[PDB]
């Protein structure tokens, strides 16, 4: 699912600025 | 021209107050030994946030402590000075309030009202996603906050659930202002968070306040879906998706929500809602917001869909190793932070 792909992306935690 | 003229008059007075405070900022309104430390609420590469108690009053505050040497090392002098200068100059219901600031030999300190409900981010990841009425309630507050900030010629540039607190009435408090810039025309810095960057930030052309309306679309999508519209393992792959002009929606999104998002997540900045002739009113008058009483939101008279469990309590923040707050016997970086 798209949600499963989101989990697989590894970017589910807090995201830092670039 | 009654409601519209009232808003024009309100924003004109708000700009006068902002500019007076911007030109003559407050400085040195407390000191460290006025406070007892309770708990570390967050850590970053050049500072920490601590729950503290004011000794005289017993009031609780979030104290942001920035290590001057680390700020200099990481090239964040201007951003840090800017954050404090903005925070002490703005005044709006959905912006965090700066109560005190000061500095010592080692650190800068910004002391803000404590909001025990914590970040939207945690609540969203715990519940999964918000229903559309719940998302709309938060979105309306961001729309009004950007209307205010843009009227001061400020581009916000770091919208994301991580930077939104939920207070004890269930309303939002926007936290971070280091990236906020005075922009009447255009600016060029590559800054923000990958998932929330507008295409024109990635693409190196100049950009303007329309990037905040793109970011609103990302936020609404993430609140309503539980995940953002553009994601991938690495930022460069996220950027490719953002500029592509392609987005897919969960099947549970309403027709009205999809139409709003197609107009906010519009790659052509000359067709993006918020950036057309009628400005923010194209968003406020959109069908998805038809049930929104904008004045009632501003006045905080709408019953919030979610009120964080009321418990000084720190249960909505993570746990960190408690480290010393050391103040050097030698003044560090005095010239760089003279205006703080
Ligand atoms: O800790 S916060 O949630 C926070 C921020 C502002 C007021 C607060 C009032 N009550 C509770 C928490 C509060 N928080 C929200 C955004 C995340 N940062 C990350 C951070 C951590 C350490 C140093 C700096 C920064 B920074 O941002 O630039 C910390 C601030
Ligand atoms: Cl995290």
């Amino acid at each position: 699912t798209t949600y499963a792909d989101f989990i697989a992306s590894g970017r589910t935690g807090r995201r830092s600025a670039i | 021209g009654s409601e519209q003229e009232s808003v024009k008059e309100f924003l004109a007075k708000a700009k006068e107050e902002f500019l007076k405070k911007w030109e003559s900022p407050s400085q040195n309104t407390a000191q460290l030994d006025h406070f007892d430390r309770i708990k570390t609420l967050g850590t970053g590469s050049f500072g920490r946030v601590m729950l503290v108690k004011h000794k005289e009053t017993g009031n609780h505050y979030a104290m942001k402590i920035l290590d001057k040497q680390k700020v200099v090392k990481l090239k964040q002098i201007e951003h840090t000075l800017n954050e404090k200068r903005i925070l002490q100059a703005v005044n709006f219901p959905f912006l965090v309030k700066l109560e005190f600031s000061f500095k010592d030999n080692s650190n800068l300190y910004m002391v803000m009202e404590y909001v025990p409900g914590g970040e939207m981010f945690s609540h969203l990841r715990r519940i999964g996603r918000f229903s559309e009425p719940h998302a709309r309630f938060y979105a309306a507050q961001i729309v009004l906050t950007f209307e205010y900030l843009h009227s001061l010629d400020l581009i916000y540039r770091d919208l994301k659930p991580e930077n939104l607190l939920i207070d004890q009435q269930g309303y939002i408090q926007v936290t971070d202002f280091g990236f906020a810039k005075r922009v009447k025309g255009r600016t060029w810095t590559l800054c923000g968070t990958p998932e929330y960057l507008a295409p024109e930030i990635i693409l190196s052309k100049g950009y303007n306040k329309a990037v905040d309306w793109w970011a609103l679309g990302v936020l609404i999508y993430e609140m309503a879906a539980g995940y953002p519209p553009f994601f991938a393992d690495q930022p460069i792959q996220i950027y490719e998706k953002i500029v592509s002009g392609k987005v897919r929606f969960p099947s549970h999104f309403s027709s009205d929500l999809k139409d709003l998002l197609r107009n906010l997540l519009q790659v052509d900045l000359t067709k993006r809602f918020g950036n057309l002739k009628n400005g923010v009113n194209d968003i406020k008058n959109h069908k998805w917001f038809a049930t929104t009483d904008w004045i009632a939101i501003y006045q905080r008279k709408v019953e919030a869909p979610f009120i964080p469990k009321f418990k000084g309590d720190t249960s909505n923040f993570d746990d960190y190793e408690e480290e010393e707050i050391r103040v050097s016997i030698n003044e560090k970086c005095g010239k760089e932070f003279t205006e703080f």
